[PDB]
């Protein structure tokens, strides 16, 4: 896993082609590593799968890397890194 | 109908930066996104990064991170794109487009653009006149930079049977040729004229094919 | 990056044939929520921008004739064209829209397949202008011919000379599906003045003897 501090370069928006994307800086040490992430639904209940970037990684310190995830439609909860060092995005999904 | 507008062509020294517009008309232009593709002359495509009209969202190729910037200007319902740092990698047309869902259901026409340090050079055109109901006569036009030339016969009202030929590049020049064939009957007598302008030498030559 | 792959690199095919057109991914772009492959086609004529075709591998785009139409699924895209047309040559590309960056596949170059056509062989001497600066171009037009493959040979005196010799190519005409090549000798007029016959060649599918065009400096 990738255990350092995680910071927003860009804040996430719509892509496109109906996904959504973040920009993180990783802001600590041990990469390259994989990056803690994990969407929960408005009941803070895991959504599954929605993560259609490749297993994303973090190069080095202070290194952007995007992430890409097909939310759920209404409110959703992305959860970046691990711990208390944790960044927590919230997203809404509109039908269209 | 729907229609995005570029420039033909820039000419550039290496180094140097560019910056292309993409004007939009036809639709409502805060509704798409527009992405730039690039295209080498005998290559394939390749995505450069798209834009979206009113948020303002930006994605990039890491390919072209520290090269291209993609910016807007919703008044003129305009997309811009500027490439850094030019080299002759760079050499190449590039296409805006509309982008419906990642489709890229309509294109710009393009613009090309050269990055060299070679001087510009205006073409030199000689009448290719011959040495029987058709006759085929021609226009050499050698040693140009940069592309392109345009080629016309009598100011495009002669356009059937026409073979304009893509230039070819040795030392540092271009040269391309082009024909027309007419009715044996009615040339001399019907002047035939080869038109060649040069943009980039802000030159245009006029050769009337005489009879050897 | 997602890789897109299509083969074959090149084919021909005739006016009324059918053909397929194979685009295969590195990874699956299918997105298991709504079932949509992001997979397009797009036509690309010569001296043209790229138009779109299909869309979401199985969808055709507004305007597009339905002789043309998108099948498959996962990694694997095909696109067929049945009762070909003589305005359809044209570079063929797939591209994906799974995640970015969005990335193209080599392309198709879809030649076009008609009745055989010997080219129209035209010499031409070089300009009095050209002279004048030095310079000694004789240039020749093959206009017209149906298999691209043609062979230019040029004899000085009767003696070949590859030497000086630049060679350009037309894309296939869109209406009658030829060819047309134009072939220039560039001599110094130096040498252009010291001998006196200049000839052309064109070896092609359609003859045995080659088409042979002359003229003499005199
Ligand atoms: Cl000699
Ligand atoms: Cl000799
Ligand atoms: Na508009
Ligand atoms: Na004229
Ligand atoms: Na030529
Ligand atoms: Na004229
Ligand atoms: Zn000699």
């Amino acid at each position: 896993m990738c255990s350092g501090k995680f910071s927003i370069d860009k804040e996430m928006a719509e892509t496109q082609h109906g996904t959504t994307v973040v920009k993180v800086k990783y802001e600590g040490a041990g990469a390259p590593c994989k990056v803690p992430i994990e969407i929960r639904d408005v009941n803070k209940e895991k959504v599954v799968g929605r993560i259609i970037s490749s297993t994303p990684f973090a190069e080095y310190t202070n290194s952007v890397t995007n992430i890409e995830l097909e939310p759920p439609f209404g409110d959703s909860y992305i959860v970046i890194g691990v711990g208390d060092s944790a960044l927590t995005l919230h997203w809404f999904r509109k039908h269209h | 109908q729907v229609q995005l507008q570029q420039p033909g062509a820039e000419f550039v020294k290496p180094g140097a930066s560019v910056k292309m517009s993409c004007k939009a008309s036809g639709y409502t232009f805060t509704s798409y996104w527009i992405n730039w593709v690039k295209q080498r002359p005998g290559q394939g495509l390749e995505w450069i990064g798209d834009i979206y009209p009113g948020r303002g969202t930006t994605n990039y190729n890491e390919n072209f991170k520290s090269k291209a910037t993609l910016t807007l200007d919703t008044s003129s319902s305009t997309a811009y794109m500027q490439l850094s740092s030019l080299t002759s990698e760079d050499s190449a047309v590039y296409y805006c487009s509309r982008g419906s869902k990642g489709a890229m259901d309509y294109w710009g026409q393009g613009t090309s653009v050269t990055v060299s340090s070679a001087k510009t050079t205006p073409p030199s055109v000689y009448p290719l006149a011959p040495g029987s109901s058709m006759v085929t006569l021609g226009c050499l036009v050698k040693g140009y930079f940069p592309e392109p030339v345009t080629l016309t016969w009598n100011s495009g009202s002669l356009s059937s049977g026409v073979h304009t030929f893509p230039a070819v590049l040795q030392s540092d020049l271009y040269t391309l040729s082009s024909s027309v064939t007419v009715t044996s009957s009615t040339w001399p007598s019907q002047t035939i004229t080869c038109n060649v302008a040069h943009p980039a030498s802000s030159t245009k030559v006029d050769k009337k094919i005489v009879p050897r | 990056d997602i890789v897109m792959s299509q083969s074959p690199s090149s084919l021909a095919v005739s006016v009324g044939e059918k053909v397929t057109l194979s685009c295969k991914s590195s990874q699956s772009l299918l997105y298991s929520s709504n079932q949509k492959n992001h997979l397009a086609w797009y036509q690309q004529k010569p001296g043209q921008s790229p138009k779109l075709l299909i869309y979401w591998a199985s969808t055709r785009e507004s305007g597009v004739p339905d002789r043309f139409t998108g099948s498959g699924s996962g990694t694997d895209f095909t696109l067929t064209i049945n009762s070909v047309k003589a305005e359809d040559l044209a570079v063929y590309y797939c591209q994906h829209f799974y995640i970015y960056p969005y990335t193209f596949g080599g392309g198709t170059k879809l030649e076009i397949k008609r009745a055989d056509a010997a080219p129209t062989v035209s010499i031409f001497p070089p300009s009095s202008e050209q002279l004048t600066s030095g310079g000694a171009s004789v240039v020749c037009f093959l206009n017209n011919f149906a298999p691209k493959d043609i062979n230019v040979k040029w004899k000085i005196d009767g003696s070949e000379r590859q030497n000086g010799v630049l060679n350009s190519w037309t894309d296939q005409d869109s209406k009658d599906s030829t060819y047309s090549m134009s072939s220039t000798l560039t001599l110094t007029k130096d040498e252009y003045e010291r001998h006196n016959s200049y000839t052309c060649e064109a070896t092609h599918k359609t003859s045995t003897s080659p088409i042979v065009k002359s003229f003499n400096r005199n």
